[PDB]
């Protein structure tokens, strides 16, 4: 009889993986996603731009500001408008805060209790008070940045094309700078805590890493040219030519392949790709821990997430210091919604998020959504097969919990995979 | 001290299951200083407050001479009332002071009283009946008519039937009748059908009415057809109340000519007030 | 009362010396054409000539969202959350707003004095400013154009400065302390003040007597105008939540996650909302939308025998801020028959 | 301790995450015990009898249909949380058939499981109380949880977002710029977040119940600003998609 998980905990979706076995060990791995279809690629077809764009963040909620930022970039590319540098700096601050919140929430709430032997974060309210308190402070910093800029932590609605509905004041931004300064030592604590953590060697192997070239002089989520381990480079609009998508029969979510082979995306897939542009304390930390951050073990994703948290805290401090210069700032820019086409492949805390829109006469005629969860599920299947090949004769509970460990190390957003 | 919204602590002494949908409660304030000085006029209501739920008004149905004790007949028809129904004797509730003007019993002395209660409104009329009985010397023959519509919902039916012989001995005609219970072994007919048999002399009779205002028109017509004085008719009407001190604004009655507020201009009204401003009923 | 002349070069200096006493609340810009009472930090942002505020000055004494008590379920006790407030100076209160504050004083300090309202009314300085009638203001119809009591200072605008009527104590104290910046009036400014008052009276859009509205409104309780305007009404309560003389509020209980701690919250509630006149069993004493609309009209057209003024002060906030642009004065004059005159 | 379960249907997990972003959740552990919160707890029992069931997400699968029926059978008070579980959410915005959407998105591909047209939870099982929002406000979560823990139930709200918009003092978007703000017909509790930040309300908390949602007057005032009938209808039903009253109310004023 096949081994199947009814519901994988601490993962942004409902459903589990199915493992079939025979005389030759594990035969095939079938990820089952009973999360119902949401049709976010079609429910906005023919609808107005402003109405459709505000409901796109509802695909998930761990980083809905990433979805709103990507959608705003796609819309401003289709209309062919580029906001001012201070507006882009503020949107970068919003993106950095939401990436901080998502990565910290993942690393602490979801995967940390499993390594320390806890089923729920409510178990460690007293026996792990320091770590959970630092987790709460980092998550609250992200949430307060979201409430200041995007007006809400979940399902953001302040972000609009051309700027913002109402910017905060100078003292609020200075308090944001002070809070980031205070929280940088907590980010260092998080990086140390995840660096002193072990990684399983039962699944190590060659991995193809996908990322984008940062749109700047240093590491950044904004990017145009997608970069890979083999050095392949292509523009953002040429994503369909290389990455191919198809639908499997064992999950509502779509499937992806690269050069006929599954590929893995994540924090490691960006760090080990283009960490040469890093700066700050994260650069020294990466140089020190380069031995641990090998492009072979998928469990280095958590370490890469923590390192990127620290680096983006430094980048947020720098960006806010730069944005304090351009004061006073107009709230938003207003532009007529002209016909056009545009895409956006801005990076996400989980990987590379692909958004494509085609607006005709102020109404979104065409829209395709590809998410990092669908990007890395293909190699998630390969990794769970590899790790179950070493434990198929072991206890079913132990192989189930190890598969849970590897899938949560992949950091999936299941309801992002099903659009 | 000077805070008008302030409350006082009171504990339920005894619960008495009156009917299926109503329950009677006995109260006494925890503070002896408040208990020894608290007093009220028959007809004034109390802002009962369940901690953490809300404040509801219930008319006092006890004798004002019994200092430190009062009774509240409450029916479970909603959220706060449902929470109230679960309160056991020996539990805590916050109660605000009496509000409004009670029935004009001070002006009433010696004349005959026709206390006609319908439905739920028996409680203020029960209070005035108990007040009159406690000072029976200063009143004439009194007729207390309590009516209901489901037969079993005759509030305080046992108490009245127990005192029926003594009431007949003391020139008191207590009448209980049902409106929609042909099979109930008792009196059938509307309250108007039974006020025609009133012992009160219409020349020197004061009348107090309570209950649903849809029967108010019929009882007014029946009373005025028999020669009863319209200057001695007083009724009680209920509206939404959340403060009791004239600031909530929910209990607004009347028209632009006379825009009364029940917590300050009642809840005991007058016949010419009722017929003067349409919409009160 | 003393008349003290304030030349226009000393107005901001007087405001700066006024900020010495306490917090200053003056109308400032919040949008393109919206005014509100915001706390003053920089004095130059104050707009002296403003049509009307989006929220009446009753928010300082009758706060929009006030925590009355905080309670503990175990050992049931309610603790009144009242904080000491330093004397604040409300600068730029119209005559209509001053009369509204007087009406709310007669409503809230009568018989049972509300502690929360009284503690804030006893520590406030009202500074009246002579307004200029726009296309909505009808303070002359309801007789709220000029006030005698309630203000400790009255800034009457002059071509060469501001005429300050002290009127009440502590106004004398402020003026005497800052008498270096102040001057003395003569006929030169008195004639100009009289001419300005004449122009202000002549600039009103409406000029007719409204003596018998309260009586005739009951005769025409079932007008088809009520049905038509109610069907045009949106039932959003903006006409009451921005009204300066609406005493209504809603009391709600909020309990925390522990199940033992919580607080009681008070906020302004309008007639248009369903649960304003609801009793048990789903019975509503103004069920239909036209019923609540007429209830609001009749209630605002009531009579306050304490001071002889109708509760409506003619500020025009209800007609201006109504999204459906339902004219209060137009409807009420149509009740008289100035628009139809069919009978 | 009240037995509380959070059952996840097809949703963005915004409601659960918002319930997790509030620090007051630490105080809920002493006062109540959780049976099913899979995103937080691993040892959750998915079939245990519970007292209060907080249902999150819309019904878009036959498995979800049998799940919500099992929830109704195994719970005393069923609470629908969020627009997805109260009125279908944004998952039921499109009126096109399920086959059309499947052809548009997945083409001719076939999956082992069976999809379903998105519907509100009220269509299948009897919901008792709602916590409105998208995500529901932390104020609403605090209020409903505390009221349930006391032993009473929260009351349905009938006041529009304009109540908190006028209490907070935010300028009115409709009277100033004429943007399509759904304030006067959507329940409060969000403290006027969108008009506070200068963006028009998009029906974030759903239409007011008890037939006190006058869509005809709002459609008229939108028409006076120049919006076409179809534009107004599309502006509404974004979160009120499966409401049969809206179409009739709008066609009455555009008759
Ligand atoms: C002057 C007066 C005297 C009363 N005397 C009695 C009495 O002797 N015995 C008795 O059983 N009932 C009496 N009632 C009715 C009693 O107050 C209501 O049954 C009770 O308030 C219902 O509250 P609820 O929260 O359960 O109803 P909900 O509808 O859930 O709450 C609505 C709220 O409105 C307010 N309210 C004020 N008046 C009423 C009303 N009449 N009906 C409903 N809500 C109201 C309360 O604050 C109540 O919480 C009286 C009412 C008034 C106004
Ligand atoms: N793409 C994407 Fe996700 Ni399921 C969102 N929102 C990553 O967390
Ligand atoms: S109505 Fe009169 S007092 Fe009120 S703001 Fe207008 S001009 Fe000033
Ligand atoms: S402001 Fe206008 S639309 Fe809104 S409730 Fe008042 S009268 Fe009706
Ligand atoms: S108009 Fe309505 S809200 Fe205003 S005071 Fe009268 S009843 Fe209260
Ligand atoms: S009814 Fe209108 S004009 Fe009269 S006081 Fe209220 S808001 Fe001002
Ligand atoms: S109700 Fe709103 S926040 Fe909750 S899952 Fe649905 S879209 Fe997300
Ligand atoms: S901006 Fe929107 S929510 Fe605010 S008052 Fe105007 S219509 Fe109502
Ligand atoms: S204003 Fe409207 S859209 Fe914005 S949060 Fe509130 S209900 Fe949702
Ligand atoms: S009892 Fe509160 S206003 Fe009348």
């Amino acid at each position: 009889l096949p081994i199947t998980i009814d519901h994988i905990a601490r993962v942004e979706g409902k459903g589990g993986v199915e493992i079939i076995i025979g005389d030759d060990g594990v035969k095939e791995v079938k990820l089952n996603i009973i999360e119902g279809p949401r049709f976010f690629e079609a429910i906005t077809i023919g609808k107005k731009l402003e109405e459709a764009l505000a409901i796109y963040p509802r695909i998930c909620s761990f980083c809905s500001a990433a979805h709103k930022l990507t959608a705003l970039e796609a819309a401003e590319k289709a209309v062919g408008f580029v906001p001012r540098e201070e507006i882009q700096a503020l949107r970068e601050v919003l993106y950095i805060g939401d990436m901080i919140e998502s990565h910290a929430l993942h690393l602490y709430l979801l995967v940390l209790p499993d390594y320390r032997g806890y089923s729920s974060p409510l178990k460690m309210v007293n026996e792990y008070k320091r770590e959970i308190e630092i987790a709460l402070k980092l998550k609250n910093l992200g949430t307060w940045m979201m409430d200041i800029l995007g007006s809400r932590a979940i399902h953001q609605e302040n972000a609009v094309l051309g700027g913002f509905g109402k910017l905060p004041e100078k003292s609020v931004l200075e308090k944001m700078k002070a809070e980031l300064r205070e929280a940088l030592p907590l980010a260092e604590y998080t990086f140390e805590l995840f660096a002193k953590l072990e990684q399983y060697s039962e699944v190590e192997g060659p991995i193809t890493h996908l990322a984008v070239k940062p749109r700047g002089d240093a590491y950044g989520i904004y990017g145009d040219y997608i970069k890979a381990s083999d050095g392949e480079e292509f523009p953002s609009e040429k994503y369909r030519d290389y990455i191919k998508e198809f639908v499997v029969e064992h999950s509502f979510a779509k499937h992806s392949h690269y050069k006929g082979r599954p590929f893995m995306v994540g924090a490691i897939s960006r760090v080990i790709n283009n960490a040469d542009l890093l700066y700050g304390k994260a650069k020294e930390l990466y140089e020190a821990n380069k031995d641990l951050l090998k492009g072979t073990n998928p469990f280095a994703n958590n370490l890469a997430q923590a390192l990127e948290i620290v680096y983006f805290i430094e980048r947020a401090i720098d960006l806010l210091d730069e944005a304090l210069a351009k004061w006073p700032i107009k709230p938003r820019d207003e532009v007529e919604i002209k016909d056009g086409f545009g895409v956006s492949t801005t990076e996400a805390p989980r990987g590379i998020l692909v958004y494509a829109l085609k607006v005709e006469n102020g109404r979104v005629s065409y829209a395709d959504i590809i998410t990092p969860t669908a990007f890395n599920l293909a190699m998630m299947e390969e990794h769970v097969r590899m790790m179950a090949e070493k434990h198929y004769n072991d206890d079913p509970e132990r192989l189930k919990i190890l598969a849970e460990m590897v899938v949560r190390a992949y950091d999936p957003c299941i309801s992002c995979s099903v659009h | 001290n000077d805070n008008p919204y302030a409350l006082h602590r009171v504990k339920v002494l005894k619960v008495y299951s009156l009917t299926e949908t109503e329950k009677l409660f006995l109260f006494r304030f925890e503070d002896p200083e408040l208990a020894e000085k608290w007093t009220f006029k028959p007809g004034q209501f109390v802002q009962l407050t369940i901690p953490g739920v809300g404040e509801v008004p219930i008319s006092i149905c006890s004798s004002p001479m019994r200092k430190g004790f009062f009774e509240l007949c409450i029916r479970k028809a909603g959220r706060v009332t449902t929470v109230v129904h679960r309160l056991k004797p020996g539990d805590t509730v916050l109660v605000r002071g009496p509000y409004g003007n009670g029935f004009p019993v001070d002006e009433w002395e010696g004349m005959d009283l026709l206390l006609i209660a319908a439905g739920l409104g028996t409680a203020p009329l029960r209070s005035v009946f108990l007040y009159a009985m406690d000072n029976r010397w200063k009143y004439g023959n009194i007729t207390f008519i309590n009516t209901a519509r489901y037969g079993k919902d005759l509030l305080f039916y046992k108490e009245l039937e127990a005192m029926k012989d003594l009431a007949e001995a003391e020139n008191v005609k207590i009448i209980q009748s049902v409106t929609r219970d042909p099979n109930w072994p008792g009196l059938k007919g509307r309250p108007q059908q039974f006020i025609v048999e009133a012992n009160t002399n219409p020349k020197n009779t004061a009348v107090a009415i309570c209950g649903p205002p849809r029967m108010y028109k019929s009882v007014f017509e029946a009373l005025i057809n028999y020669g009863y004085r319209p200057e001695n008719i007083f009724v009680t009407l209920e509206r939404r109340m959340k403060c009791g001190i004239g600031k909530c604004g929910h209990c607004n009655v009347g028209t632009s000519t006379s825009w009364k507020y029940i917590c300050k201009d009642g809840p005991v009204f007058t016949y010419f007030d009722i017929v003067s401003t349409p919409g009160l009923l | 009362m003393r008349y003290v002349k304030l030349p226009k070069e000393n107005t901001y200096e007087f405001l700066e010396r006024l900020k010495d006493w306490g917090k200053l609340y003056a109308p400032v810009k919040i949008s393109d054409k919206f005014y509100d009472f915001r706390e003053i930090d920089d004095v130059r942002k104050i707009e002296f000539h403003y049509n009307r505020t989006i929220m009446p000055p009753k928010k300082f004494f009758f706060k929009p969202r006030e925590k009355l008590f905080e309670f503990d379920i175990s050992k049931p006790e309610y603790r009144e959350v009242i904080e000491e407030v330093e004397p604040f100076i409300i600068f730029g209160v119209h005559a209509c707003d001053i009369y509204g504050l007087k009406i709310l004083d007669t409503v809230y300090l009568d018989e049972f004095p509300d502690k929360y309202y009284k503690v804030r009314r006893e520590k406030g300085i009202i500074i009246g400013i002579s307004c200029m009638p726009d296309e909505y203001c009808f303070c002359n119809l309801r007789e709220t154009d000029f006030a005698d009591d309630g203000f400790d200072l009255f800034f009457h605008e002059l071509p060469d400065g501001w005429l300050v009527r002290v009127g009440t104590p502590t106004g004398h104290r402020l003026v005497d302390k800052n008498i270096k910046l102040f001057e003395e009036v003569t006929d030169k400014d008195i004639c100009a003040f009289r001419d300005f008052e004449k122009r202000r009276q002549q600039a009103f859009k409406y000029h007719e007597d409204w003596g018998n509205l309260r009586y005739l409104l009951e005769l025409e309780m079932e007008h088809p105008m009520w049905d038509e305007e109610a069907d045009k009404c949106l039932a959003c309560g903006i006409c009451n939540t921005t009204c300066p003389t609406c005493r209504c509020y809603e009391v709600q209980d909020i309990v925390n996650l522990d199940g033992v701690t919580g607080y009681r919250e008070r906020r302004w509630d309008s007639c248009q909302f369903r649960s304003h006149g609801l009793v048990a069993g789903g019975h509503n004493f103004r069920p239909t939308k036209k019923d609540r609309f007429r209830n609001r009209y009749l209630c605002k057209n009531a009579y306050n025998e304490k001071l002889g003024l109708s509760y409506c002060v003619g500020c025009g906030r209800c007609t201006a801020f109504c999204p459906a642009n339902i004219s209060f004065v137009g409807n009420l004059r149509r009740i008289l028959g100035l628009e139809e005159n069919k009978c | 301790k009240v037995r509380i379960g959070f059952y996840a249907l097809t949703s963005c997990y915004g409601c659960q995450l918002q319930l997790a972003m509030m620090d007051e959740l630490l105080q809920l552990i002493p006062n109540a015990e959780i049976v099913c919160w899979f995103m937080i707890d691993r040892d959750s029992i998915e079939d245990e009898k519970v007292d209060i069931a907080f249902i999150e997400g819309s019904v878009s699968t036959e498995e979800e249909v049998e799940l919500v029926k099992k929830i109704r059978e195994n719970a005393k008070i069923v609470v629908a949380v969020g627009a997805c579980a109260v009125q279908g959410g944004v998952q039921s915005w499109s009126e096109k058939p399920l086959e059309e959407l499947w052809k548009k998105v997945y083409g001719d591909a076939k999956v082992k499981f069976q999809p379903k047209k998105a519907e509100p939870v009220s269509k299948y099982i009897k919901v008792d109380y709602n916590i409105y929002g998208c995500p529901p406000e932390k104020k609403d979560f605090l209020y409903a949880l505390g009221t349930f823990l006391i032993g009473s139930w929260p009351e349905d709200i009938d006041y529009p977002v304009c109540l908190e918009c006028r209490l907070n003092g935010h300028p009115c978007i409709l009277l100033e710029k004429g943007e399509p703000c759904l304030g006067p017909v959507t329940r409060a509790g969000c403290n006027a977040r969108c008009p506070g930040f200068g963006v028009a309300c998009i029906g974030c908390r759903g239409a007011i119940g008890y037939d006190v949602a006058w869509f005809d007057s709002l459609a008229k005032v939108f028409k006076e600003k120049g919006m076409t009938k179809e534009e107004i209808i599309e502006r509404m039903k974004m979160f009120n998609g499966h409401d049969e009253r809206v179409e009739k109310m709008v066609e009455k004023i555009f008759s």
